[PDB]
């Protein structure tokens, strides 16, 4: 299972994922890069599930959003992007479902920093903190406890370090390699963390 | 008439279909093909069209099945479409029933294909006339026309300046039934020559010749045998 | 309260193939059976595709018949269109396309395509009902394949023999095929009656017949 | 031969022009005048009402200005039936965008969609074009207040102040010489009345022949007001005092 | 089946076994699991032999037409994307394909693992088949990017041998090819693993080896 | 193949719609009047011969409760459009549980009429419709032209001499008239238009008033009204 | 006035006749087939100095063993060549062998006459107005075929297309021999092109391609080969 | 549906519909595109009614994807429809190949679409000519020109639209290989004003680099126009 974590503050959004590409009982790669889908205009789709469905849905959404932005010479709003993603997932749910969980993060002037939680059933809602996978059970309470308003990026990264330590110590799958996407100060940064 | 030849679904005040008539007119512009039959064999000869000095002569007779072949006069694309149709019909009958198709039914289906194109204004008649030589319990020659009609002949000839060939065939018709294979081939070559212009000559390059018979599957006559036959024709004409 | 109908049956059969320097052999048993009954004692399993190519299949008789007829129709259409007879490699690719066209409801037929190519070399292709593999020396499909293939491996490859034999000829290979089919008839209930042996070589295709046990 | 009856509407002419589109433009230019302008407080759309009879129900009856959405409205010049078809389509398009994206469609995007319908009609098939031209005004948070003009060919262009229909040259001259970048809603309404009077060749406008509407964005909401006869009469009294 | 590929300082090493089976019966010992898609791309196939062969031929046709139209060689990434999209369109039909596409293009040497479920993983070292775990262990215990060609070929041969030894579905002959900038060479056309066992594990041949 | 038979002319007109309007203006006259508490539609239905059954000809029809329709033009076109209007009304009822609104029905029928001026292989409808109705928003009288444009009328006339009839009706129409006054004025207008002497057999009347079901007056009631 | 399928009183299709009129223009190309291979040469009517030479090519490759010279409408020619490429690729896929040049030519003609709608489907609305010279090497050896809008395919030992087709054909007829070698074929092709060309023959106004029986691989001559043949050419007379 | 053959052969062998599409193109504005070492410069004529039209709305210089840009001359609605088709095809190529669509591929697609519209029944040709500037898979800048007939060709510097011949002659006279950005912009402005009235609001210029397409600032265009005006005054 792929553990996804998302934290939204007044000045940032941090997304985190494990970097494992899994095929049966072996890890194909310890530095997987098929979960994050960065979208022009400060948007990010973090996907979790089977690699095939992940790739198909992520690329479909990214190309559709890029087509929209090129056709309209404008940046799609984060709320529009999130609800477009949810509408597509719901449309395919009853025909040929993608078995993917989504964390949709972004920034725009109208609504600031935004984070949306969506499950494979296409149940979506905007949240301040969210998680997906079997590691959600072990990181959700840490997020709840140590989250507060007016949190800073470094305090959020400390919370994420606590989460990664918990996933290494107590989670059945000892996950040690994580990738983070940080949106703040109208710039997107990539980090790699090993515990 | 200028007012009634625009489309193929309009009858003239004389009840004529000028578009279909023009499709038939396309046939008279082709090279001459002749087909005759004895009690056992059908021989089909034809004049291959050479565009220029450096061009190869064009094909005139085609094989449809083991004991079925055709010659065409008119538009080559139409001839190709009909040839593919006939070949697929014969092959599909062999596939479904493990036996040779009935030539009469094949010709009827080809004639229906002709006709179905003359009933709509979005289509046009085939500008090609077909001569079908086959052996099915006996030799048979069929002619299919652009308007959807088909007839059965004892001897047949179409193409440009083919009336000389028709005259020769009408003169020698009584002899074909009891002829041998060599005599029949010579007669077909002589009719083709009758059509041919005096300046032109029948050579192995511009003459196509095929035979289909009792135990003789449709076969083109080899170049050497054709040369022998043409030499015989020239020699006996010299007398 | 009705039971579902299964669209597949096995009608038995064994087809062996064996190549040589300038020849190929395809032998097949002619029994047709349904469960523990014999439909008929003479149902040929080998069809001639070209003067240098034949195909033998084992499995469901209706599927085999339809597939052989379809291949023959395709080859005749190819001859008419492209004005030359396809060789065994073209026929192999054609059969592969035909077989994968029904990938999700496959023909219940395992087929050996035997022939001689333009170099005058024997060629065998083994088809597992969807796909093809070129066989270097020998092949076998049908109910007796598991009995026969070890024998042909022992007699041809001789991989487990320090003192080997290399003089292989048409008569010895024919005798090997007869022995293999007889041994299969000993222990396989679906192989028996008569067997047809086709030899393709420079002189063409020749068909001989051998008698097997009728029980 | 059914082709003898075909007029070949979607066919080029020797000059690289479409006769059907040119004739539709002639119909539009024969239609009555529709003006539009942008103030710092909103978009004002005005139209001249063509007189039919005094038995027409003149209350709650706007026939040249329509609402496409809460933030988009349009004025029509051309064939009313074609305009109604295109207006229903535009309303469907705006609601479809809201359904797809959970946000209101931008005015430029809506204009592009309806103009694409018109262009497709001019290019594909063998049907005649739409004899209607639009002045689509609206507001959105991306480009602010917007005013677009669309013609039968599918061409469209953005404007700060424009006029379509009969005698649009006089209205365009008036707007060119009077319009200002920063105007209040009242000033814009007075200018709209002046240009309508000039196009209609009159001094004192009559409220019985004037349609006025304005779309503003106040207190975080887009509000459209279609002035009634009494409100237009108050505006006309103000205009009379001014001039 | 055991197929493996890995990048090293002089290109890519591709290796496979030659065994085919239906159930517990060995159908053949001399099948070819490495195919060339074009001059600069090799695909190693595992799983359903018919599915792999048919879809590799399909990909080759698509790549040939693309190259003819655009007068340029296709990239390994683009070929992998085409194959993965095609395979994903058939998800839920029973296709069995695991393909490693390794090749040289304008962006250096590239290696992608593609599955019948629509996966496409870029990597430096892959292994597929029923012996993939054993091959993976052997490769990981002794892999290095600075191996010479001979050392890399030896490592691939050893990994295939151990996979065949431990896995009942792998065996026959071992083939090792080398992809370099100008094409590909077949270093080991096919080598019986019978000799490999008595070279590696039981050189003395004086008693039965005890695993 | 389908191409538009109605096309723009060099002056920007649709002569086919003009000619449909000519047919309507040559057809028999109909009128509608909105009263203070109701709306009436009247029409002149003459008898071409003594053998026809007047009760079989239906010019004033009921689309639904509280909605009636009359036409001037071609009866076959009218019958087609009347069937379509009834189908649309019951479609709205199936969707929304209540009766269709007059404005909504008029818009739908107007769009249907418009489609026949643009689609391929067809001619425009050769009639004008007058649709009267009552709903929660009041009393409505709408006219639909062959082009597909609709007009909201206080009182109107279509058909022959519609200009003279409109002038006559305007000279004696005010918005505060009652149903009885409206019926009297309708009969007066029809009598003025008709050459000769009118009678209850030559006219038909339908009324929708006081939130009551649409009613088609009988010969006896029309005779009572004509006595004056 | 007339439909695309109308027959003329002489039995001909008006649209086909008009497409035949269309194919009469364009850059002039010649093709020569000898025992050792087939060579197609063409003139390049470079529009101006700002055009990229590589972006314009009158000699294309339909397959690894088939080359084509085109004349008439260039967009229609590119459409036809793309269709031929697709069909040759599909044939190679389904038969694992190289298509015959005759079969390729037949497919091209079938597409060319598509607008007639004689068998039901049809997508083209009019003839193509394109003339082709298709050369290649198959199991029967080198061959050269000419296709025209009317759908008729001929086989030539030497042929020409373009604006100067008549003069090129006269020169080829009076200078071509059956038993010429490849060097003589190249010399003859470039001599005809030089004679019929408006501009002085150079290494930038002419392009050549060859399919030799040995390799059976389409090969585009570059400046080195073109200049070598130019030097070998005899002085104009 | 409607499938009449709108584009047919004339007795002389011409496609009159295509000729009329070319006439529509000649009735359009002027667009110039000049190539350089690793960048391109595209200038286009603007036609706005002062003080009433919104200059930003009309856009003849558009971006198809992250690396391809387009200019056109002819019918604006046809251009818009074709450009939307091309953008969709750019994203479809990206989805199908995992790489951005190169300029040569996109130009070929545009030309194929225009040919198809000349060769399909029930449709009329696009009345627009296009200049497409982009990068190839080897990161090489390239400019392509496509016409209503569907014929495309790569160029070093090309002008389309009204009075395209004069601008093309000026380009052939004044073009040099591997110019700097400012010199290339000056050349494009001079070429376009060879036929367009000299004014900074009569032209829109963009510079395409691997990074992005950047529109030149109004002050820079004003300075360059003043320099051109000074040169013209001196010459006269
Ligand atoms: C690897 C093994 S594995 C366990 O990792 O899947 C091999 C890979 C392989 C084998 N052959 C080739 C050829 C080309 C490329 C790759 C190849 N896979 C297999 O061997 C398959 C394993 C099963 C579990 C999927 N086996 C097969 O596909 C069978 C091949 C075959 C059958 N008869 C033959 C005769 C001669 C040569 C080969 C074969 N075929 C099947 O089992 C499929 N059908 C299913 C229906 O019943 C008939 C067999």
């Amino acid at each position: 299972m792929d553990t996804l974590i998302g934290l939204r503050g007044n000045n940032f959004v941090v997304l985190a994922a494990d970097t494992y590409s899994i095929n049966s009982i072996i890890k194909l790669k310890n530095d997987d890069n098929t979960k994050f889908y960065d979208i022009h205009g400060n948007k990010c789709l973090l996907l979790g599930g089977s690699i095939g469905d992940r790739l198909q849905f992520g690329e479909f959404i990214r190309k559709n959003v890029h087509l929209y932005q090129y056709q309209n010479n404008t940046d799609m709003f984060v709320k529009s992007f999130a609800f477009f993603t949810r509408k597509n997932l719901a449309y395919y749910l009853r025909r040929n479902p993608f078995e993917v969980n989504c964390l949709i993060a972004g920034y725009d002037k109208k609504d600031g920093y935004q984070l949306y939680w969506c499950d494979y059933l296409s149940n979506m809602d905007s949240v301040n903190k969210g998680a997906h996978g079997y590691g959600a059970y072990l990181v959700s309470a840490i997020l709840d406890k140590y989250y507060h308003e007016n949190l800073t990026v470094d305090e959020a990264l400390d919370i994420f370090k606590l989460c990664f330590e918990e996933l290494k110590k107590r989670f059945l799958l000892t996950q040690i390699n994580y990738e983070l996407r940080i949106m703040y100060d109208n710039k997107v940064e990539t980090q790699y963390v090993t515990v | 008439r200028n007012l009634y030849d625009t489309d193929n679904i309009i009858y003239s005040p004389e009840g004529r279909l000028y578009q279909v008539e023009y499709a038939s007119e396309a046939i008279k512009q082709g090279t001459c093909a002749v087909a005759i039959k004895s009690k056992d064999y059908v021989v089909v000869s034809g004049l291959k069209k050479c565009i220029s000095k450096l061009s190869f002569p064009q094909e005139k007779i085609f094989k449809i099945d083991d004991y079925i072949g055709i010659s065409m006069s008119g538009i080559t694309s139409d001839a190709k479409v009909l040839t593919k149709f006939m070949q697929n019909e014969c092959l599909s009958h062999k596939f479904l029933y493990n036996e040779n198709i009935n030539i009469e039914s094949l010709v009827r289906s080809v004639a229906d294909k002709y006709q179905k194109n003359t009933q709509k204004s979005s289509k046009r008649a085939f500008g090609v006339g077909l001569m079908i030589a086959a052996y099915h319990n006996e030799p048979c020659i069929f002619e299919t026309r652009p308007n959807g009609s088909y007839f059965e002949y004892d001897a047949l000839s179409f193409g440009a300046r083919s009336h000389a060939s028709k005259t020769y065939l009408e003169k020698n018709l009584h002899l074909f039934e009891e002829c041998s294979l060599e005599e029949l081939i010579l007669h077909c070559l002589k009719a083709l020559k009758c059509s041919l212009s005096s300046e032109s000559e029948l050579t192995i390059s511009n003459t196509a010749l095929a035979v289909v018979g009792k135990n003789h599957p449709w076969q083109e006559i080899s170049s050497l045998q054709l040369e022998e036959y043409l030499s015989k024709v020239k020699m006996d004409a010299e007398q | 309260g009705f039971k579902r109908w299964y669209p597949y049956i096995d009608n038995g059969g064994t087809v062996i193939g064996l190549t040589g320097k300038d020849y190929v052999i395809l032998a097949a048993d002619t029994r047709l059976s349904l469960s523990y009954s014999i439909y008929t004692r003479f149902c040929p399993k080998i069809s001639k595709l070209t003067d240098k190519c034949i195909i033998g299949s084992s499995g469901m008789q209706s599927d085999i018949k339809t597939l052989h007829s379809l291949l023959q129709k395709k080859i005749q259409l190819f001859v008419l269109e492209h004005s030359h007879y396809p060789d065994i490699h073209v026929i192999d690719r054609l059969l592969c396309v035909i077989l994968y066209s029904r990938r999700f409801f496959p023909y219940y037929a395992f087929n050996i395509l035997a022939g001689v190519d333009e170099n005058n070399k024997g060629v065998l292709y083994n088809y597992d009902s969807v796909g093809s593999y070129c066989e270097a020396t020998h092949s076998c499909v049908g109910s007796g394949s598991q009995l026969i293939l070890p024998i042909l491996d022992n007699r041809v490859e001789q991989k487990n023999q320090l003192i080997k034999n290399t003089n292989f000829n048409l008569g010895d290979d024919i005798n090997f095929v007869k022995d293999a089919i007889t041994s299969a008839t000993e222990r396989d209930i679906y192989t028996g009656d008569k067997t047809l042996i086709y030899v393709i070589d420079k002189m063409g295709i020749n068909v001989n017949t051998l008698d097997l046990k009728q029980d | 031969m059914a082709r003898r009856y075909d007029s070949r509407t979607t066919t080029f002419s020797p000059e690289g022009r479409l006769y059907q589109v040119e004739y539709a433009l002639e119909a539009i230019n024969n239609a009555s005048i529709t003006i539009g302008l942008i103030t710092k407080d909103g978009v004002i759309l005005g139209a001249d009402k063509v007189f039919i009879s005094k038995l027409i129900d003149k209350a709650n009856n706007y026939e040249k200005i329509y609402k496409i959405d809460k933030h988009i409205f349009c004025g029509v010049a051309g064939l009313n039936a074609d305009a109604n078809i295109l207006i229903n389509q535009s309303r469907l398009y705006a609601q479809r965008y809201l359904y797809n994206y959970n946000e209101v469609q931008p005015v430029s995007q809506l204009v592009v969609q309806i103009c694409d319908i018109k262009q497709s009609y001019t290019q594909y098939g063998g049907l005649r074009p739409y004899g209607v031209s639009f002045l689509i005004g609206g507001y959105d948070t991306k480009d602010g207040y917007q005013l677009y003009h669309t013609d039968p060919s599918g061409n469209y262009s953005g404007w700060f102040a424009t006029a379509i229909g009969t005698n649009n040259l006089t209205a365009s001259s008036v707007l060119k010489q009077e319009w200002k970048n920063d105007m209040t809603l009242e000033e814009g309404l007075l200018l709209a009345l002046k240009t309508l009077a000039k196009s209609t060749d009159t001094e004192i406008p009559k409220s019985e022949k004037i349609e006025l509407a304005y779309l503003t964005n106040k207190d975080g909401e887009v509000y459209q007001k279609y002035l009634t006869e009494k409100e237009i009469e108050e505006l006309i009294k103000l205009y009379t005092q001014k001039y | 089946t055991t197929t493996l590929a890995f990048k090293f300082k002089d290109g890519i090493i591709v290796a496979v076994d030659s065994r085919a089976s239906m159930g517990s019966f060995i159908s053949s010992q001399n099948v070819e699991k490495i195919i060339e898609i074009n001059k600069n791309i090799l695909g190693t196939m595992a799983g359903g032999a018919a599915d792999c062969l048919y879809w590799e031929k399909y990909l080759g046709k698509i790549i040939k037409i693309y190259e003819l139209r655009n007068n340029e060689k296709i990239s390994v990434r683009a070929a992998s994307t085409i194959l993965s999209n095609i395979l994903y369109q058939y998800k839920g039909y029973g296709l069995c394909c695991g393909i490693i596409l390794s090749g040289y293009d304008h962006t250096g040497f590239n290696m992608f693992y593609v599955d019948d479920s629509g996966k496409k993983v870029e990597g430096n070292l892959f292994s597929c088949g029923s012996g993939s775990t054993y091959a993976y262990s052997i490769l990981d215990s002794a892999y290095d990017y600075n191996l010479n060609l001979d050392q890399a070929v030896e490592l691939a041969r050893n990994a295939i041998y151990h996979a065949t030894f431990r896995d009942g579905g792998s065996g026959g002959k071992v083939r090792v090819f080398h992809i370099h900038k100008n094409g590909y060479d077949k270093i080991i056309e096919g080598e019986d693993v019978f000799d490999l066992h008595y070279h590696y594990t039981n050189p003395e041949q004086k008693d039965q080896y005890v695993m | 193949y389908s191409f538009s038979l109605t096309t723009f002319s060099p002056t920007g007109k649709l002569v086919q719609i003009e000619y449909a309007l000519n047919r309507v203006s040559s057809s028999s006259p109909a009128l509608g009047i909105r009263a203070k508490n109701g709306v009436i539609i009247a029409t002149e239905k003459k008898s071409p011969n003594e053998l026809i059954e007047e009760n079989s000809i239906f010019k004033i029809q009921q689309i639904s409760e509280h909605i009636g329709i009359v036409y001037a033009g071609m009866p076959g076109d009218f019958r087609v459009l009347l069937k379509r209007a009834r189908k649309e009304a019951i479609r709205y009822s199936l969707q929304y549980g209540s009766e269709i609104l007059v404005k909504e029905l008029v818009k739908i029928i107007a769009s249907i009429v418009q489609e026949f001026t643009q689609t391929g292989g067809v001619r425009p409808f050769g009639l004008s419709l007058l649709i009267c109705g009552v709903d929660v928003y009041g009393y409505h009288l709408y006219q639909i032209d062959p082009s597909g444009c609709y007009f909201n009328w206080m009182a109107t006339c279509v058909g022959k001499d519609y200009q003279n009839n409109m002038s006559f009706l305007e000279k004696r129409y005010n918005k505060d008239i009652e149903i009885e006054d409206a019926i009297h004025t309708a009969i007066l207008t029809l009598k003025e238009s008709y050459e000769g002497v009118l009678n209850e057999k030559n006219i038909e009347i339908g009324v929708a008033y006081d939130n009551k079901p649409f009613k088609i007056l009988t010969q006896n009631e029309i005779k009572d009204y004509l006595i004056e | 006035d007339r439909g695309v399928n109308t027959f003329s009183p002489e039995g001909r299709l008006f649209q086909v006749e008009y497409a035949l009129g269309a194919i009469k223009l364009g850059s002039t190309a010649v093709g020569i087939c000898v025992n050792d291979g087939v060579i197609l040469a063409s003139e390049r009517r470079i529009s101006s100095t700002l055009i990229e030479k590589d972006s314009v090519e009158k000699l294309l490759s339909i397959d690894d063993h088939i080359g084509c010279a085109m004349s008439g409408l260039m967009a229609d020619a590119r459409t036809l060549i793309d269709y031929a490429r697709v069909e040759c690729n599909h044939y190679k896929f389904i038969y694992n062998e190289n298509i015959n040049i005759k079969s390729c030519v037949e497919l091209i003609s079938e597409l060319a006459l598509d607008f007639s709608n004689l068998s039901d489907k049809k997508i083209m609305s009019r003839p193509f107005g394109v003339a082709l010279l298709i050369g290649g090497v198959d199991k029967n050896g080198p061959c050269l075929w000419y296709t025209e809008p009317s759908g008729t395919n001929t086989r030539f030992s030497a042929a020409s297309i373009g604006s100067a087709q008549e003069g090129a054909e006269l020169l080829l007829q009076e200078n071509y021999k059956k038993d010429m070698t490849f060097e003589q074929a190249e010399i003859l092709a470039l001599t005809v092109l030089r004679q019929v060309m408006e501009d002085k023959l150079s290494t930038s106004n002419v392009e050549i391609c060859a399919i030799k029986k040995s390799d059976q691989t389409f090969y585009k001559y570059n400046t080195d080969d073109i200049s070598r043949i130019i030097d070998v050419l005899p002085s104009p007379v | 549906s409607y499938d009449r053959a709108i584009t047919v052969f004339s007795p002389d062998g011409h496609l009159l519909q295509v000729e009329h599409a070319l006439e529509a193109v000649k009735k359009g504005g002027c667009a110039v595109a000049i190539k350089s070492s690793n960048f391109a410069v595209l200038a286009v004529e603007k036609k706005n009614i002062p003080k009433l039209q919104n200059p930003k709305t009309t856009e003849k210089l558009i971006k198809l994807d992250e690396h391809n840009c387009l200019a056109f001359a002819g019918l604006n609605a046809d251009a818009r429809v074709l450009v939307n088709k091309t953008r969709l095809e750019c994203q479809r190529y990206y989805l199908n190949m995992d790489e951005p669509a190169p300029v040569d591929y996109i130009a070929k697609y545009v030309a194929k679409v225009q040919q198809k519209f000349t060769h399909r029944g029930g449709v009329r040709p696009f009345g627009i000519a296009t200049l497409i500037a982009g990068f190839k898979n080897n990161k090489e800048i390239c400019i392509y020109q496509t016409e209503p007939s569907g014929i495309y060709a790569a160029w070093k510097a090309q002008a389309i639209g009204k009075n395209a011949k004069i601008v093309q002659e000026f380009l052939e006279k004044n073009y040099q290989e591997n110019m700097e950005q400012k010199d290339c912009i000056f050349l494009a402005l001079k070429a376009i004003f060879e036929v367009v009235e000299l004014s900074s609001k009569n032209v829109e210029v963009a510079l395409l680099t691997e990074k992005d397409l950047t529109f030149i600032e109004e002050q820079e265009i004003n300075s360059m126009v003043e320099l051109i005006d000074q040169e013209r005054t001196k010459n006269n």
